[PDB]
RNA sequence: CUCUAAGCACAACCUGCGGGAACCCGUACCGCAAACCGACACAGGUGGGCGGGUGCAAGAGCACUCAGGCGCGCGGGAGAA
RNA sequence: GAAUGCCGGCAUGAGUAACGAUAAAGAGGGUGAGAAUCCCUCUCGCCGUAAGCCCAAGGGUUCCUACGCAAUGGUCGUCAGCGUAGGGUUAGGCGGGACCUAAGGUGAAGCCGAAAGGCGUAGCCGAAGGGCAGCCGGUUAAUAUUCCGGCCCUUCCCGCAG
RNA sequence: AGCCGGUAGCGGGCGUGGAUCCCUGGAUGUCCGAAUGGGGGAACCCGGCCGGCGGGAACGCCGGUCACCGCGCGCGCGGGGGGAACCUGGGGAACUGAAACAUCUCAGUACCCAGAGGAGAGGAAAGAGAAAUCGACUCCCUGAGUAGCGGCGAGCGAAAGGGGACCAGCCUAAACCGUCCGGCUUGUCCGGGCGGGGUCGUGGGGCCCUCGGACCGAAUCCCCAGCCUAGCCGAAGCUGUUGGGAAGCAGCGCCAGAGAGGGUGAAAGCCCCGUAGGCGAAAGGUGGGGGGAUAGGUGAGGGUACCCGAGUACCCCGUGGUUCGUGGAGCCAUGGGGGAAUCUGGGCGGACCACCGCCUAAGGCUAAGUACUCCGGGUGACCGAUAGCGCACCAGUAC
């Protein structure tokens, strides 16, 4: 059963991501194949929070060996939301 | 299928072949992968450690080295013998070990 | 070139012979073959176009069994084809064949 | 998760209505999401709650559709 | 843009004001080249745009030079044929 | 033991040819186990309708940072398009799709052909051609007409008015 | 009784209240692919209708549904694609041999295409061929390198009969009778459905008259035995000695319906796994064995001369198949032309004629005995890493 939890997958732990935080903003791991309006309901029933912006791009995967074997990691997808001035993710903020 | 293996965990055996044969203890774990199992006090080898964090001074450990399954006999706790291990059915429809020698159960 | 729709003729490969000498029931020392050559031998296929049940049907037949598309025309003479396509006239009179 | 405790959890299922299970399933997914949020960051030593997670929801979606089959 | 036909004319279309809605894919980097085609970090090949100044009649030519970029991924001596 | 046999290994030529444009280098300081070859500075030389800057193809992480120096780099190497790890690409207005057709392709109708198949009306597909609303500046180690700032604009929905 | 795949580690868990694991059934099953809502440079974009979700009208997501062709009457049933070899049909080479080469050969082979299936094809005499004989078909041995064919060269090459495997025969069209529907050339009418009747060569059937009037039994269905997909029980040895290690050597014993084999620190019937011998299925698959049911089948005389598969038989022209290459050239098949009859009819016995015999064309189906090996098991005077499959290993991979 799609929910708005399968479509919200990890926060992004990076300085980039983190310098968006005073300003509003959240990065997000997102399920490859969800859109921005898809991204912009789950958002807003996971955290309770008015979402008035949503950027997304895709991360494609590096390629990694270990010894003798090569392969990739996973193609990615990762959003950018904006909530609506004032309001606050207080699971992603604090750390 | 299974590996069929005529030893259990917690049972005391007897090692009948090899360096310490004559000696009697118990199965402190089983390696069916290996078709192994491991004997209180028996079979220590000397293995290098280095410096680290929970081995601050390095050296040496002792630890026991698994012994072949078939090198082992169990011991009967009612004749005290080892025996090879028979099948016996239960009024209760249960199958349990006896030993071939005295009938006594085996746990 | 085709089948015929009432009988089933198609085309069939023949063998075409070429011959040279005088045969020996006539006094010669027989004949010879100077060619054998693979070829086609086609049915005669002619076009019929019939009028049944106010309709006109077009059928690509040998000239042999043209005599069978009247023939189907009048055992037709007792089915029901009031209103239907030139289409389904056609299959209907095949299934009398 | 114990053997004892899977076996609680199909008998309270069984005696949920449809209506219920979807709201079970919703909460447990919710749930799910808080674990890889604090798997992420490193603050879930106790990983094996995840999987003992995810086989849950897979066992009430299985009870859900057997009643939907009838 | 305009003309009407089915239809509809409590609809419909156009203008103004207020509030809302706006999806998917691409986006790094090389790109006259050590990252493209030539088995090579290969004097070869690769479409389009910008491409300053002075002088030489003109010019995208030639000489020097701006911005910018390079001294070409083995060196050091000797000073025979 | 021979087939200019087949596969593999190792010799000879030989410390020999060569090290890939004759645009060119010198010095001081630093780093480091180790420096002609890495960093900084001063001097010198070369290109400048290019050997500078920007699109498209093609390529596919080569991008940035940290740590490395076995191999790779025609020498060296502390350096690196190399090895490991982490990070990095943000669009209603840019390009393409939810628009249009070109050659060509495909193709309810229809026609042909032993089979496989060939043709073909309408239609559909097909672009670097037609159509369609964004400029300037700031910011990151790494993205920006995409983020931010200022000033502009487009389509769709609903309500009210005319 | 351990376990969380190969696969250890960091970090955490589960299990005699029965885990991991094995077998059977079910659930879930993104996207592509016959691919099938539409498009497309496969795995990617874009829709219609119905229901739901978000503040949901715009926007997005979720569930259901939407290709085309055939048949039966908008609905229902079916088709499409794939499969290592084997099978049938439609097409169909050349090198080569003839010590050159064209008929011939290679060969109806290779290959292409279509279709069928666990097999396929064939199959119930218009047969065989000389014995007054046989009795569907297929496969094996033989007949036989015979009879023959052949630039009578090179070469090619039957059949009947005998010995075996297996075993099985049926349904229709037509006469005649009924019923529904259509026709107008309006009824003893014709035509099209369906039911009855009928199925044969010692000719059979229809119709009329007479005497007549329970046995057989499926290739279809039902049930069961057995078999397949996990498994279980299973006899008997100790001590010493050399040695890193015993199973070797020694001393004394034991089992055997079990002395196949493989492990265990070297060389073990009795240490371990097994082996001989026995046992075992809730569930699905099969069931060619057994039992039962049912469809179905069932005698003679006399008259009548109604019926007995049509552009067919048959003749001629052009060809193919058979051992048959135009030959005295039948037989089977048929592209073209001409073109019958219904038992007093027709075909065949190698041109043809006569006699004497055999058979019943122009509708269909049919187990078993046979072929093959992608897959599972067993077994080798088979290989043992340049061998054996191209691949013992992360191979149809790197390149
Ligand atoms: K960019
Ligand atoms: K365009
Ligand atoms: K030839
Ligand atoms: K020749
Ligand atoms: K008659
Ligand atoms: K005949
Ligand atoms: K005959
Ligand atoms: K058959
Ligand atoms: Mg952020
Ligand atoms: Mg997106
Ligand atoms: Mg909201
Ligand atoms: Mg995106
Ligand atoms: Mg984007
Ligand atoms: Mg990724
Ligand atoms: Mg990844
Ligand atoms: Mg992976
Ligand atoms: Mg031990
Ligand atoms: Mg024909
Ligand atoms: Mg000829
Ligand atoms: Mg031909
Ligand atoms: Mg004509
Ligand atoms: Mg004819
Ligand atoms: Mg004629
Ligand atoms: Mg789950
Ligand atoms: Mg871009
Ligand atoms: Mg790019
Ligand atoms: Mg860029
Ligand atoms: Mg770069
Ligand atoms: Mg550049
Ligand atoms: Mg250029
Ligand atoms: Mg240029
Ligand atoms: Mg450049
Ligand atoms: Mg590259
Ligand atoms: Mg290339
Ligand atoms: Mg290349
Ligand atoms: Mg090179
Ligand atoms: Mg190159
Ligand atoms: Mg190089
Ligand atoms: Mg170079
Ligand atoms: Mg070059
Ligand atoms: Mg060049
Ligand atoms: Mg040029
Ligand atoms: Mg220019
Ligand atoms: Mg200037
Ligand atoms: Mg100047
Ligand atoms: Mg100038
Ligand atoms: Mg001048
Ligand atoms: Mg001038
Ligand atoms: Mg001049
Ligand atoms: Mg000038
Ligand atoms: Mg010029
Ligand atoms: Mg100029
Ligand atoms: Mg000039
Ligand atoms: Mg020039
Ligand atoms: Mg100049
Ligand atoms: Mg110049
Ligand atoms: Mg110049
Ligand atoms: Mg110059
Ligand atoms: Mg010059
Ligand atoms: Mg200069
Ligand atoms: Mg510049
Ligand atoms: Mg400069
Ligand atoms: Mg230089
Ligand atoms: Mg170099
Ligand atoms: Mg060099
Ligand atoms: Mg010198
Ligand atoms: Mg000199
Ligand atoms: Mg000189
Ligand atoms: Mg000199
Ligand atoms: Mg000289
Ligand atoms: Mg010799
Ligand atoms: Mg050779
Ligand atoms: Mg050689
Ligand atoms: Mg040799
Ligand atoms: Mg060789
Ligand atoms: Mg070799
Ligand atoms: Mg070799
Ligand atoms: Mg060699
Ligand atoms: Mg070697
Ligand atoms: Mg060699
Ligand atoms: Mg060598
Ligand atoms: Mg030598
Ligand atoms: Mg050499
Ligand atoms: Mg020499
Ligand atoms: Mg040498
Ligand atoms: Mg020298
Ligand atoms: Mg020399
Ligand atoms: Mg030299
Ligand atoms: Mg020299
Ligand atoms: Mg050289
Ligand atoms: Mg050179
Ligand atoms: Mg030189
Ligand atoms: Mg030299
Ligand atoms: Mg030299
Ligand atoms: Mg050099
Ligand atoms: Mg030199
Ligand atoms: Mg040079
Ligand atoms: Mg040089
Ligand atoms: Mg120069
Ligand atoms: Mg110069
Ligand atoms: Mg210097
Ligand atoms: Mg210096
Ligand atoms: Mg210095
Ligand atoms: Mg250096
Ligand atoms: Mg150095
Ligand atoms: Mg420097
Ligand atoms: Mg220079
Ligand atoms: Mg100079
Ligand atoms: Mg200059
Ligand atoms: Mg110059
Ligand atoms: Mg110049
Ligand atoms: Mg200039
Ligand atoms: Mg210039
Ligand atoms: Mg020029
Ligand atoms: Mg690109
Ligand atoms: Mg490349
Ligand atoms: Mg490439
Ligand atoms: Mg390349
Ligand atoms: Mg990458
Ligand atoms: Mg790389
Ligand atoms: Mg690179
Ligand atoms: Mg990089
Ligand atoms: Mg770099
Ligand atoms: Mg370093
Ligand atoms: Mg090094
Ligand atoms: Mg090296
Ligand atoms: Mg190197
Ligand atoms: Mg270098
Ligand atoms: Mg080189
Ligand atoms: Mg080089
Ligand atoms: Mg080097
Ligand atoms: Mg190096
Ligand atoms: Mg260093
Ligand atoms: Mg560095
Ligand atoms: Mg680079
Ligand atoms: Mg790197
Ligand atoms: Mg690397
Ligand atoms: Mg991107
Ligand atoms: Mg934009
Ligand atoms: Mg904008
Ligand atoms: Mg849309
Ligand atoms: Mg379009
Ligand atoms: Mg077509
Ligand atoms: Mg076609
Ligand atoms: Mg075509
Ligand atoms: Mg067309
Ligand atoms: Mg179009
Ligand atoms: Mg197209
Ligand atoms: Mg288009
Ligand atoms: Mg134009
Ligand atoms: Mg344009
Ligand atoms: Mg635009
Ligand atoms: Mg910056
Ligand atoms: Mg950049
Ligand atoms: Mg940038
Ligand atoms: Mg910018
Ligand atoms: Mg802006
Ligand atoms: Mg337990
Ligand atoms: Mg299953
Ligand atoms: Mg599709
Ligand atoms: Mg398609
Ligand atoms: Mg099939
Ligand atoms: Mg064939
Ligand atoms: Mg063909
Ligand atoms: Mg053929
Ligand atoms: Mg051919
Ligand atoms: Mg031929
Ligand atoms: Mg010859
Ligand atoms: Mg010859
Ligand atoms: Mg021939
Ligand atoms: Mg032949
Ligand atoms: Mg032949
Ligand atoms: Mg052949
Ligand atoms: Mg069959
Ligand atoms: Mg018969
Ligand atoms: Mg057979
Ligand atoms: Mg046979
Ligand atoms: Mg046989
Ligand atoms: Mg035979
Ligand atoms: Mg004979
Ligand atoms: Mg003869
Ligand atoms: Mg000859
Ligand atoms: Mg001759
Ligand atoms: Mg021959
Ligand atoms: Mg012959
Ligand atoms: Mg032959
Ligand atoms: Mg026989
Ligand atoms: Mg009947
Ligand atoms: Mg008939
Ligand atoms: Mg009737
Ligand atoms: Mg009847
Ligand atoms: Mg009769
Ligand atoms: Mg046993
Ligand atoms: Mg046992
Ligand atoms: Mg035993
Ligand atoms: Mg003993
Ligand atoms: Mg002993
Ligand atoms: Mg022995
Ligand atoms: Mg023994
Ligand atoms: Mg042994
Ligand atoms: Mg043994
Ligand atoms: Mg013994
Ligand atoms: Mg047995
Ligand atoms: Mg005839
Ligand atoms: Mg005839
Ligand atoms: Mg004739
Ligand atoms: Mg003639
Ligand atoms: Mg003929
Ligand atoms: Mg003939
Ligand atoms: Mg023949
Ligand atoms: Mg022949
Ligand atoms: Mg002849
Ligand atoms: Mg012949
Ligand atoms: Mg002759
Ligand atoms: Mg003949
Ligand atoms: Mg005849
Ligand atoms: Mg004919
Ligand atoms: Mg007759
Ligand atoms: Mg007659
Ligand atoms: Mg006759
Ligand atoms: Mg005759
Ligand atoms: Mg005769
Ligand atoms: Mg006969
Ligand atoms: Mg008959
Ligand atoms: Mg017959
Ligand atoms: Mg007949
Ligand atoms: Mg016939
Ligand atoms: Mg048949
Ligand atoms: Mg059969
Ligand atoms: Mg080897
Ligand atoms: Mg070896
Ligand atoms: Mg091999
Ligand atoms: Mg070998
Ligand atoms: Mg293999
Ligand atoms: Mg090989
Ligand atoms: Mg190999
Ligand atoms: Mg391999
Ligand atoms: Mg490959
Ligand atoms: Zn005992």
């Amino acid at each position: 059963m799609k929910t708005a939890y399968d479509v919200i997958l990890a926060p992004v732990l990076s300085e980039k991501a983190y310098a968006g935080f005073a300003e509003g903003k959240y990065t997000f791991w997102v399920h490859p194949k969800a859109t921005k309006t898809e991204i912009k309901n789950a958002v807003e029933t996971a955290f309770k929070v008015k979402v008035v912006k949503v950027n997304t791009l895709h991360v494609r995967g590096k390629k990694k060996r270990l010894g003798r074997y090569l392969g990739k990691r996973p193609d990615r997808k990762k959003a950018i939301v904006q909530v609506a001035p004032g309001q606050k993710i207080e699971a992603l903020e604090g750390l | 299928m299974r590996v069929k293996m005529h030893v259990k965990k917690g049972d005391t055996v007897l090692v009948a072949s090899g360096k310490y044969k004559g000696r009697v203890g118990k199965v402190k774990e089983v390696l069916p992968k290996k078709y192994a199992v491991i004997v209180e006090g028996v079979n220590i080898v000397k293995k290098a450690v280095r410096v680290s964090p929970k081995y601050p001074q390095g050296g040496f450990i002792e630890k026991e080295a698994p012994l072949h399954a078939s090198k082992v006999r169990p011991i009967c706790p009612a004749c005290g013998k080892p025996t090879r291990v028979r099948k016996k059915f239960l009024e209760n429809g249960k199958k349990i070990r006896v030993c071939a020698k005295c009938g006594g159960a085996l746990d | 070139s085709k089948v015929c729709e009432i009988s089933g003729k198609r085309p069939i490969v023949a063998n075409s012979i070429q011959r040279r000498g005088k045969a020996k029931r006539e006094g010669g020392v027989g004949k010879k073959t100077t060619g054998i050559s693979k070829r086609r031998q086609y049915p005669n296929l002619q076009k019929v176009r019939v009028r049944v049940a106010g309709q006109e049907i077009t059928f690509r037949v040998a000239a042999s069994h043209i005599p069978k598309v009247y023939e189907l025309v009048e055992r037709a003479k007792g089915l029901k084809l009031e209103g239907l396509s030139p289409k389904e006239i056609k299959k209907e009179l095949l299934k009398l064949l | 998760m114990k053997l004892s405790e899977v076996r609680k959890q199909l008998e309270e299922a069984r005696k949920l209505s449809p209506v219920e299970l979807e709201k079970l399933v919703r909460e447990k997914k919710r749930e799910l999401m808080e674990l890889r949020f604090q798997a992420s960051i490193g603050q879930l030593s106790q990983n094996h709650k995840i999987r003992d997670l995810k086989r849950q929801i897979a066992r009430l979606l299985t009870v859900l559709n057997e009643k939907r089959r009838q």
